[PDB]
Formats: C-alpha cells, sequence, structure tokens
RNA sequence: AGGACCGAACCGACUAAUGUUGAAAAAUUAGCGGAUGACUUGUGGCUGGGGGUGAAAGGCCAAUCAAACCGGGAGAUAGCU
RNA sequence: GCUCGCCGGAAGACCAAGGGUUCCUGUCCAACGUUAAUCGGGGCAGGGUGAGUCGACCCCUAAGGCGAGGCCGAAAGGCGUAGUCGAUGGGAAACAGGUUAAUAUUCCUGUACUUGGUGUUACUGCGAAGGGGGGACGGAGAAGGCUAUGUUGGCCGGGCGACGGUUGUCCCGGUUUAAGCGUGUAGGCUGGUUUUCCAGGCAAAUCCGGAAAAUCAAGGCUGAGGCGUGAUGACGAGGCACUACGGUGCUGAAGCAACAAAUGCCCUGCUUCCAGGAAAAGCCUCUAAGCAUCAGGUAACAUCAAAUCGUACCCCAAACCGACACAGGUGGUCAGGUAGAGAAUACCAAGGCGCUUGAGAGAACUCGGGUGAAGGAACUAGGCAAAAUGGUGCCGUAACUUCGGGAGAAGGCACGCUGAUAUGUAGGUGAGGUCCCUCGCGGAUGGAGCUGAAAUCAGUCGAAGAUACCAGCUGGCUGCAACUGUUUAUUAAAAACACAGCACUGUGCAAACACGAAAGUGGACGUAUACGGUGUGACGCCUGCCCGGUGCCGGAAGGUUAAUU
C-alpha cells in the first residue's frame, strides 16, 4: 500500500523552506528560537 | 580582456590518470583541475597566455566529493572542476 | 423542437433533447474569448459558501454587450451561437461600420435581419430605444434597472415583462415573478422577447447531465421571509403573489 | 452515441482459506464489479482543528479523531490504586 | 565452459521525481549478508560524469502566491491595483559508425542546422507597454496511403551430417544504412486579382474589418511518404598476417524483389455531438513622439560567440517510500516469432535470473493440489467451500414489457488431417508491354509471384478433434430498491447515501445566503424557464378530511411593557 511519506524536494522546500518560513512572522520566531537552542540545521540543507 | 592574476589563479594543477594518459596519446588532450567558477573563457585565456599554445575547444565538468567517514565522523571531500583542453597543434607534455 | 430519444437503456431512457438546427455549428469568434472560466464556487478564503457546487465541464466566456451605446448604426445578423454561460442564445450582429459584437437573440430574430438602436428605430422586435419612447402595453425583454448597465431584468430564456403604465417620470412594470416595480424611464430597453423558451422541456436524462454542468449532489440534512432592505421600498410597489 | 454488454492494464477489496508474536502494524491464493466516463492518474496551488472537508460513515486531517501534533498554564485536581 | 529450468506488455531496455557516489580497478574478512563468505550495494587507496544541437537555464503565461500606492482592523494582521513570482503546457537547432574496466546525440571521420554581434557590398521609410493573422486547444467513429517491424523469393560465404536419406523445392548467418538538400505526390484547406471610399480596431494607420465597382474562375496554403544526393562513404559474416591469450593491422561480396502491418505519421484533418471545449510569448504588416544625407531595415559576404548547471549508478527495486538486502506501492516510452479476436493465456528471439541457509528421513499432524467404486447436499444455521459447462457459425428461443429488452433465454447441429471442386476458389496485393502523353512523384490496358478463409463431396486416425492454457452452470417463485455508482481505510459495501424527475418556500440585483469584527469574495462577470433551503425519488391510479397546540404568514377595538423625559 502507498505510504504516507512521498519524498519531494519541491514540496519540502515550498512548505518548510527558509524563505517560506521567514515570509510569515511566526516562522521568524521559529527560526529565532531554533537559533537560540543551537540547531545545526535550521530547516533543510538542499 | 580577461585581466591578469585571474588567469594565473583560475587553474589549480594538471591531473594524472590512465584516462588522462590515453586522452593525451589519442587526441593530445590535457586534463586539469581548476577553481570552482573556472569559466570557459577564463580557462581559454589562461591556457593561451600561460602555455603559449592554441586551444581548439575547452570542455569542463564538476567532480562531486566523496565520503571518507572514519567512524561516527562524516567528513566529505571538497569540490573541484575538471577541464579537458584540446590543442591540436602543440606537441608538448 | 424536442426529440424523445428511444429508451435504449436507463440513463437516457427518458431524456429529452432540445435541438435547433439553425444554430451555427463550429468554433465561435475567437477574438472574443477570455478568462472567467469555471471558478469552482470557492471564495478568496477558500471555504464552502455556495454548497452543492463545483466541478463541471470547461466552458469559455463570451463578452456580450447590453448597453447598446451604438445608436444610428444599423447592423446585420449573420448567425446564432449557443452560449454555455447563459441559457438564452446570442446573435452575431455585424455593424455597418465593421463592429462584430454579441447580443441576446430574441424569438423573432433569424439570420439576415437588420437591427438598429437609438431614439429613431422602428417599433419592431429586436430594436432598442429608451423606454421613454416605448408605447405602453408592449412586452419587453432585457429590461434595464438603471441607465448605463444594460438589461439587468429578464435575461433568462423565455422571460418577458409587460408594461402597464408610466405614471409620471418613472414607469411601472410587471415582472414575470408577478410584482410591479417603478423604474427610471430613461433606462434603455430592447423590443421583442428573448429567444428559445423551451428550457423546461429538457429533463437532463441522467445524473451526468447535471454532474458535468457544474452541479454537485444535494445531501439531505419554510415561509420565513428574509427580505430586509428598507431602501427600495419606494421603488417597489407590491411583492409577488 | 450508448453513465451497454463480454473482456486486458488500471481501480476499493466483496466472498472461503493462509497468516493472528506474518513477508506485510491489512498482503497472497481462487472466484466476483467497473473498464468511454458520476472513470482513473502524474505534476503545482487552495480549503488549518469548536475548524476544514465529507454522493453522510459523526468518516478522514500523517499507522490516532465523539474534536490532530508541539511548548506553556501544569508538579491542573483527585473524598481512587 | 556445458547441461536443465523461469520471466521474456517482464523477473528485459531507456527516461523524470526519488537516494547522492552505492559505478570501475587494487586490497581485508572483525561486524554488516538471517548460514562458511576469497564474494558484494561492507572497510581502505585510486579513477570515472567532456554539450549552441539532451534537458535544465532563460522571454512572456494558467491555477495559485507576494505586493509599491490604497481600504479595513485596538497592533500582529485581512483583501487588493500597477507590478512580480509561479509548469503540470507553449519558444532555436544532430545523426551513422567507433572508442574506455567505468562516460556519449558530450570524444573521434562526415554531412549538417538555429540564434546574436562585428565590418563591407547595393537598395530603402525606420521606429510601440497598440491594432490585425495564427499561435489557440472538447468527447466519439471511420475509411485511404505510408513507416518501423515481421514473413517469403533470389543472391552472397560455409556445409554433405556421431544413426535410417540428405548435391537439394536441403541447412546455417546476412540481405542494415541517419539529419539535411531539390522534387511537393497521396490527402486536406481556401475562391483569387485590380481600383475607389469608410461614424470601427482608445488618437492615427498602406494592416484587419466594412461599402462600391472591372476581371479570372485557375491561383494560393498545408501536406506523410518515395525518389537522386547524403553514401565510389559506414557496417558486414567469413577470411589473411602479428599475440602479454586481454587482443592488434588488413581484406571483404551479396547487401536486391513480393506480401502482411501497426496504438506510429498524413490528422491541430473529415462526419456527428452537446457538456460548446484556456492566456501569453515566438513570427509577420502599419502606424504615437522621434529621426526623415543621420540613425535603422532589407539579401549576400568574412569573422566572433551561444555563458552557467546534472550527464556514473537502481528506477515495476537489494539503491525511492514501508524501522529490514521486506511475498507491498511507484509516472512516461520501446512492444519480435509461433496459433489465436487481442497489450489476457501456452512455448521461444536479444536481454535478465534459479530468488542468501543445505543434505538426509519419507511418521502422526498442518498447508496447496491429483484420482477415487455406490449414493449426490443426505453433513453444515447456510450449494459456504468445492464440483460441472465454458468458443465458433447455423436452427430454435416462452410469460411480461416503457416495445429498448427479457436472450448468449431454454434446447440441438459440425469442429482433427489429407485429396477434389480449386497442382491455392471469390477478394486483395498487384511488374512489363500497346496508345497517347503537360512527356512523368501521368492515365483505359494485363498478368507474373504471395495471403488464402468460407462452402460441398470423398478418404483416414483415436474413446474423446474448443482435445493445451484461457473459457457463463442452468430456470422458476418471491421481499427490497428506478437503473449505474458512493462511505463505515482496519467487525456491518446494503434493505444506508445520493442519483435523473417532482412538490413547497425565499431571493428585484449593492438580490437571499455563506466565508468574515472589515475591506473583500462565492452566488454571478448569472438576472424568476436563474439561484438558496426543505421533503420524496423513474413510470401508471390518487396525495382525501381536520388549524387544538407548536413554527410561519397578513395585524387589530383592545390588557401588559424597557430604554427615554
Amino acid at each position: 500500500m502507498k505510504r504516507t511519506f512521498q519524498p519531494s524536494v519541491l514540496k519540502r522546500n515550498r512548505s518548510h523552506g527558509f524563505r517560506a518560513r521567514m515570509a510569515t512572522k511566526n516562522g521568524r520566531q521559529v527560526l529565532a528560537r531554533r537559533r537560540a537552542k543551537g540547531r545545526a540545521r535550521l530547516t533543510v540543507s538542499k | 580582456m580577461i585581466r591578469e592574476e585571474r588567469l594565473l589563479k583560475v587553474l589549480r594543477a594538471p591531473h594524472v590518470s590512465e584516462k588522462a594518459s590515453t586522452a593525451m596519446e589519442k587526441s593530445n588532450t590535457i586534463v586539469l583541475k581548476v577553481a570552482k567558477d573556472a569559466t570557459k573563457a577564463e580557462i581559454k585565456a589562461a591556457v593561451q597566455k600561460l602555455f603559449e599554445v592554441e586551444v581548439e575547444v575547452v570542455n569542463t565538468l564538476v567532480v562531486k566529493g566523496k565520503v571518507k567517514r572514519h567512524g561516527q565522523r562524516i567528513g566529505r571531500r571538497s569540490d573541484w572542476k575538471k577541464a579537458y583542453v584540446t590543442l591540436k597543434e602543440g606537441q608538448n607534455l | 423542437a424536442v426529440v424523445k430519444c428511444k429508451p435504449t437503456s436507463p440513463g437516457r431512457r427518458h431524456v429529452v433533447k432540445v435541438v435547433n438546427p439553425e444554430l451555427h455549428k463550429g468554433k465561435p469568434f475567437a477574438p472574443l474569448l477570455e478568462k472567467n472560466s469555471k471558478s469552482g464556487g470557492r471564495n478568496n478564503n477558500g471555504r464552502i459558501t455556495t454548497r452543492h457546487i463545483g466541478g463541471g465541464h470547461k466552458q469559455a466566456y463570451r463578452i456580450v454587450d447590453f448597453k447598446r451605446n451604438k445608436d444610428g448604426i444599423p447592423a446585420v445578423v449573420e448567425r446564432l451561437e449557443y452560449d454555455p454561460n447563459r441559457s438564452a442564445n446570442i446573435a452575431l450582429v455585424l455593424y455597418k461600420d465593421g463592429e462584430r459584437r454579441y447580443i441576446l437573440a430574441p424569438k423573432g430574430l433569424k439570420a439576415g435581419d437588420q437591427i438598429q438602436s437609438g431614439v429613431d428605430a422602428a417599433i419592431k422586435p429586436g430594436n432598442t430605444l429608451p423606454m421613454r419612447n416605448i408605447p405602453v402595453g408592449s412586452t419587453v425583454h432585457n429590461v434595464e434597472m438603471k441607465p448605463g448597465k444594460g438589461g439587468q431584468l429578464a435575461r433568462s430564456a423565455g422571460t418577458y415583462v409587460q408594461i402597464v403604465a408610466r405614471d409620471g417620470a418613472y414607469v411601472t412594470l410587471r415582472l414575470r415573478s408577478g410584482e410591479m416595480r417603478k423604474v427610471e424611464a430613461d433606462c434603455r430597453a430592447t423590443l421583442g422577447e428573448v429567444g428559445n423558451a423551451e428550457h423546461m422541456l429538457r429533463v437532463l436524462g441522467k445524473a451526468g447531465a447535471a454532474r458535468w454542468r457544474g452541479v454537485r449532489p444535494t445531501v439531505r440534512g419554510k415561509g420565513k421571509k428574509t427580505r430586509s432592505n428598507k431602501r427600495t421600498d419606494k421603488f417597489i410597489v407590491r411583492r409577488r403573489s
């Protein structure tokens, strides 16, 4: 049976990309808190 | 009109391999490892004004780095561009 | 003209087809095709607001002029076209000056007929002139509510409005719904009546007829009037009966 | 032409069996329906949770739903183990 | 290296998403492989991806996103103009052969082709964020031609058979060749040429469109394929000389005729149809300001450049998603032979594999199958599971019915091979030649060779002639539902859902309703033959009486009533 995860770089980078996240203020706060925590990879590494 | 120092710095060093030797003995081709950008015009100018030989066509390709993980330590190689230069007139090394 | 297809199989066992041979066959006037295709019945937000709508076969939009600002320029009708957007058909009128525009085809309009607008046009079906020059007691179609728009009333198939009296600057009408309304006499009107009025004869045969027209099935889940405008009470005389 | 029949790919598994600490946190064995349209699918966008969507099962919204996940109120309260 | 077996509309080959070096060489067996592991998709070192002609990239675009001004909202924030992003579509160009352990339409021999700049030759009206052409479009059907491909005949080179015959109507392998150029055929489309005028194409226009006249009716557009060049070229079995036994150089002839034929092309066409079936850029013509010896445009000439990014590997799986080297899922293209209605089924061509534990034992019992004397649902809640027919053409085929259907109703007739009709029949495919002939991608002719069913008679084999796989069991009564379809993914696929039709009710356009504190949007770029909500559900006979109460409509002598003063 077809599974839930269907890989797609376009979909991933359009739904959770850096620019898309930073477009809205909420994603800006998400990035700020992730930077404060110290995550090596903020969103995705294309 | 390609400026100076840029031509000297564009190319890194020649590459030695069995395929390179076969190309040299077949079509007198030279295989070089060059900088990241390494535009075709820059490579042409550097070869013309450094090896004082004529170049027919310049072909370039990008070689992806490998992985040499030493155990829980993923260290990937750097990136470099391989360029094939055809002279058709220079019987040099 | 209605043809009863033989009951070969259910689903088109009881269909009724409304065919009309004189209607033009072929592609429409390409220079007059534009956007506003099937919208899907979704607002800007994206939620359902007109439930039981959606889908439907792709349909192009043809620009149709109702203002009829072209006055004193006779035009010749060349052919009749079927517009999927509206039940009524349209007529391709070529003006003597070279304009090719669309207009609702009345019942009495056939191929090769002369139509002229303005305040000097003859009183025959298909002409358009201000209602101030419309004799009282003559049925009308494509009635206009305010000048400059063109035919905001009686645009559906087989819709007519009978003029009862003028009574001063305004004019009193009687809409097909059965209500009398007062309208500005300066509004433009079109003589004659709209074209083919055989819309109820067709029964759509089967589910697909309604399904591909853009109508979704209605799922099962009285006398409470909801009219509250309080601005057009003076304009309107009495409600429908 | 036929929301036609017989019938391939394709489409949900209806039927007896296997499996019930499996190969699989839902498949296979052999029959069964549609298979020119209310059909199916690839690629992009929208409908964000007291809301969405729903040919209506109170189904689905990430292997979960008569109200999804994350951090906080919050070491909620508990005449109960 | 050989034998046996499987897939061979895949278990084969090529692509995009997917993973990112797992691909090749040298080396090791601790773990990783459900077992030993010299092996490998495991560890270390090295190598590999060559583009103006692939694609991306890039000019403008659909759905949709962002959004300068501006509107709204206590702010975050919501819609939205010009504008800008956004393929899943549209725009310029390439193939034969060879090569490496691994890459090719990228490298090598050739034919070639598109775009832009530079300077010259001769000519001249050039110049848009504008107009016009087309770009530019739906479901279904078909005939007529052609191509890949397959078959047959001749030809080329080699053979006389481990065992009865095999110098012949015998066997073996081949009988392949691109883009471009000129021809413009089969087919389809269009009626053209000349002159005058015009309330239009936002102002104007030689361009489009409209109105007048003269003339021809033969002119134009599109258009697969075949033809000669391409190509005295490449390939070519098989042979002749040098081998590190992996290989190297040279030679090399036929390479032609007939038939079948596609889902591929002619065809973005033809006929029908209602459900009426996108926009923009690319290209061509004219005009706004401007320039009108200038600058620019036109055809040719020589030259320059077409930057940047991936080109390995699997792509119906061991490499992606499922925690796995998992009996699962994954879009597009290539589509041979035998018989057959076919892309199902049975065996084969090239290609890939025997699926990561094996050998014995031949017990009960479990799972999937083969036959079984007599009975044939008698067991079981239950014809559940099983068992049987299963196709072709012909004869025949009831009640009812909306006259479509029931129906393939039920039930019977023959199915192999060989000879004759007919050494292979009708049909089709179809060479030369006569006559003329624009005289050749011309027509009346007339038969070469090939498919050969279908139909009748006769002979013969076996118990069975659709003898393989594949392949409806059959009728009646009866409740339910108009039929087809849709959900309870994962206990109930229906007697539940909707469904085409019908009835009531509200909506006069800034419509009702809904999403929203609000701009705004759907309704609808629609206008009472339309839309929203409710109930039933084709079709035939009807929906009859009743207004107590509850919701609804029209409101009135009158009793009651807040804010407010």
